[PDB]
RNA sequence: AAUAAACA
């Protein structure tokens, strides 16, 4: 199970130092980006971060209660100016159109939200 | 006389008037692309019909197609020289001075078309060419087994160079037409002259239709006034060579049987015993 | 309209799954060796399960002829395609229109999408990075626009005066060169987004421009019969060579990954090799397409072989080392073949027409009958 | 919400 045997928990390895501070993440170029594949940067949820607008990863904002229908195919031209929710969870989806609109669905394995 | 005879076709409406239309301007189309004599004055026509209907967009219609009848007006006139010194006209008599010198101007021909005026990759456009050259040759020098063996010979090698360029379907069309060629010869005009069988033998060993070749080969010794001596030398000479030792024994039986087969099958014999089935007892007896 | 807010019926689709086919390799390569090795995959339709990507098989290149096809992808506004390539996750498909629109067409199963309004022109020029980060548009109005893999739009900037045709890119994020009808080629600063440097002496409109993989050589070709192939020399400016090699309208050059060979796209119906080492000589041409050869691709898992596009809409298939080619479709894929683009895994082939179509092109399955419209029409 | 369903 490999955490018998040649178990690391109790190494700080430099490659978490280097992830932690983020170790010389550069401004990013061209300020129409998306931030895409990024995760978070701990400095802007701690306390002020440093940079604005051109920075590498990402900044969360309150009140996102439905998450994005385009981000889960990989199209995200918003980034963090989105209005909607990035997560993964499966119970933050917008209600599926046909279904609250025309009358059943068609697929069996919508995703979307089917409410009554 | 077409193109005035779907002017005649009595049309009514407008979908049948189209149906005219239609049926005139492909037979235009078609026509200005086939180099000949009067090909300045069909396109004169073509130009004048294109206007007699709807004058705007006949300003269009004729300069889609101006161009490849540029490379069709230019080669007719290509087309003149090699055409304006042969007969087209003299009976079929084989060789006995003139006779000869009609030949060279065949041979010219024949090779000044396998020149390809037309340059292009396309060998079905190219050899169809070629085989019209053939067919007007045909038509003169008939009894002549040359022309008979460098048209099939040419159908051989479009059958192998369209074999390595993907068209695989026309690649057998041309081979069997190289034995339409051959047959051609052996019914209607040379049935006596032994050159073309051989060659016509040789080019189905070639495909590896062995049991038609029998028929070629039984087809020339039911010929009554020939030397089967020769042939039995071809016809064991293909036993050996494609189906074994003992299959051409058999042919040499059918050698010693025939009365009119003199010395020269004794002779080949024992040496395809000795050189290919290393015997020497059996080339002795 | 168009706007995915009305219903449709559910549908299975045609599914080209290269997955199957990976799964098998990974299975296979434990207990292979090599490809002398393998388990043959036998002439009959319950082979289905045998068939491993062109990695499984290096030796026998045969395998990616791709010639059964799979599906006519076009839009609701036909416009004629330019260009096409896929996402080099294999996952989707970008393609130029004239309209400037980018159709994301899918992989595994081909529909649709989004729809784009990249370019207010003709779509010319696409071209990926090496790590799929930062992806290269090009049109006729003059405008390079760089994508992200989500297809973001960034910080556009007027190249050319006049109309680019290509664009290639240094082994890295740092450089690259776009080619245009006024005549230049020029090469750009990635980021800063600067003219580096004007390659003039030229003559007319140089319409494709390639870079090569490792040594820092831009290959060009042209209209200009006196000037067609340059090499150019990236850091100095300077015409490093000349290869004087087409009668006329050189179309599309490209090089391989292994860095040798160079092969050139050409009006006059022919397909050159050209060892970049020795421009004395000549290696082989490529003789077949019946009209002029205008779209070219080497295939990504086998150097070697290479798809090569007609005017006539003929897609034929070559090899290096076989004179005559490999497979072929003629009357076709109708119109005039304007790109090529393989799947990374080398096993489905694109195309696009200057008809409004661009189809999609899989390896012939296992003892099938090439009966089919492209193959045999019987 | 910016093409989720772009269908033969
Ligand atoms: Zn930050
Ligand atoms: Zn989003
Ligand atoms: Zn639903």
């Amino acid at each position: 199970m490999q955490e018998i045997i040649a178990s690391v928990d109790h190494i700080k390895f430099d490659l978490e130092i280097a992830v932690e501070q983020q170790l010389g993440a550069q401004p990013l170029p061209f300020p129409g980006m998306d931030k895409s594949g990024a995760a978070v940067c701990e400095f802007f949820l701690k306390a002020a971060c440093g940079k604005g607008g051109m920075c590498p990863f990402r900044h969360i904002s309150g009140e996102k209660t439905v998450v994005c229908k385009h981000w889960l195919r990989g199209l995200c031209k918003k980034g963090d100016q989105c209005e909607f929710l990035h997560e993964y969870d499966m119970t933050k989806m917008p209600e599926c159109y046909f279904y609250s609109k025309f009358g059943e669905c068609s697929n069996k394995e919508c995703p979307f939200l089917h409410i009554d | 006389d077409y193109i005035n005879f779907l002017k005649g076709v009595e049309a009514v409406g407008s979908y049948a008037e189209n149906q005219r239309i239609t049926a005139v301007r492909r037979v235009y189309q078609r026509g200005c692309v086939n180099p000949m004599i009067n090909i300045e004055q069909l396109w004169r026509d073509y130009n004048k019909y294109e206007e007699g209907i709807n004058i705007h967009l006949a300003k269009k219609m004729i300069e889609d197609r101006s161009r490849d009848y540029m490379n069709a007006r230019r080669v007719a006139k290509e087309y003149e020289t090699v055409m304006k010194g042969l007969d087209r006209n003299a009976p079929s008599v084989p060789p006995q001075p003139q006779e000869a010198q009609q030949v060279d101007m065949w041979k010219k021909y024949i090779q000044w078309e396998k020149s390809n005026p037309l340059r292009t990759e396309d060998q079905t456009l190219i050899t169809k060419r070629v085989m019209f050259a053939y067919e007007q040759c045909l038509l003169v020098l008939g009894h002549h087994p040359d022309i008979w063996y460098e048209a099939a010979q040419y159908l051989e090698q479009s059958s192998k160079l369209l074999a390595e360029k993907g068209d695989m379907n026309n690649a057998k069309l041309f081979s069997d037409e190289a034995a339409n060629i051959y047959e051609r010869a052996i019914s209607t005009l040379l049935k006596k002259n032994m050159l073309l069988y051989f060659a016509y033998a040789d080019y189905e060993e070639s495909r590896m239709k062995y049991e038609k070749v029998h028929s070629i080969y039984n087809r020339l010794l039911a010929i009554e006034d020939i030397d089967p001596t020769l042939v039995y030398i071809q016809y064991m000479k293909f036993a050996r060579r494609a189906e074994g030792i003992k299959s051409g024994r058999m042919i040499f039986k059918k050698a010693r049987e025939d009365t009119r087969t003199r010395h020269h099958v004794y002779v080949t014999a024992a040496l395809m015993e000795y050189y290919c089935s290393k015997d020497k007892s059996v080339a002795f007896k | 309209t168009f706007d995915g807010k009305r219903m449709r019926k559910a549908v299975n689709r045609k599914t080209i799954d290269y997955n199957p086919s990976v799964i098998k390799y990974l299975e296979n390569r434990i207990w292979q060796r090599d490809q002398r090795d393998m388990r043959a995959i036998q002439p009959d339709a319950g082979y289905y399960n045998d068939l491993v990507p062109p990695i499984g098989m290096l030796n026998n290149p045969m395998n990616a002829v791709t010639t059964k096809f799979v599906r006519t992808s076009t839009n609701k506004v036909k416009c004629p395609v330019f260009v096409v390539r896929w996402t080099p996750e294999g996952r989707r498909l970008v393609t130029g229109a004239s309209s400037g629109e980018f159709t994301l067409w899918n992989g595994l199963t081909f529909n649709f999408e989004t729809i784009l309004q990249a370019h207010d022109s003709p779509v010319r020029a696409m071209t990926w990075s090496h790590n799929d980060m930062w992806m290269l548009t090009a049109d006729h109005g003059g405008y390079v626009k760089y994508w992200q893999s989500n297809m973001n739009n960034v910080k556009m900037f007027q190249a050319h005066k006049e109309a680019i045709r290509e664009a290639s890119f240094s082994p890295t994020d740092n450089k690259f060169a776009t080619c245009s009808d006024d005549g230049t080629v020029r090469i750009w600063d990635f980021l800063r987004c600067h003219e580096e440097r004007i390659l003039r002496g030229h003559g007319a409109d140089v319409k494709c421009v390639d870079w090569h993989p490792t040594k820092g050589l831009v290959v060009s070709g042209s209209k200009d019969s006196q000037q067609p192939i340059k090499f150019w020399d990236p850091k100095t400016g300077q015409s490093l060579a000349t290869l004087h090699a087409h009668k006329n309208t050189v179309m599309e050059v490209k090089l391989n990954l292994n860095g040798n060979w160079l092969l050139t796209a050409s009006r006059d119906h022919l397909c050159k090799l050209f060892d970049i080492r020795n421009l004395k000589e000549e290696l082989q041409v490529f003789r077949g397409h019946k009209k002029e050869a205008t779209a070219v691709a080497w295939h990504p898992v086998h150097e070697g072989l290479f798809a090569s596009g007609g005017s006539d809409g003929s897609l034929l298939f070559w090899h290096v080392g076989v004179e005559k080619e490999v497979g072929g479709m003629e009357m076709a894929h109708e119109g005039m073949i304007w790109s090529l683009a393989w799947h990374p895994l080398g096993h489905i082939l694109c195309s696009g027409s200057n008809d409004h179509t661009s189809k999609f092109w899989t390896r012939n399955r296992p003892g099938d009958k090439m009966r089919d419209r492209y193959n045999l029409n019987l």
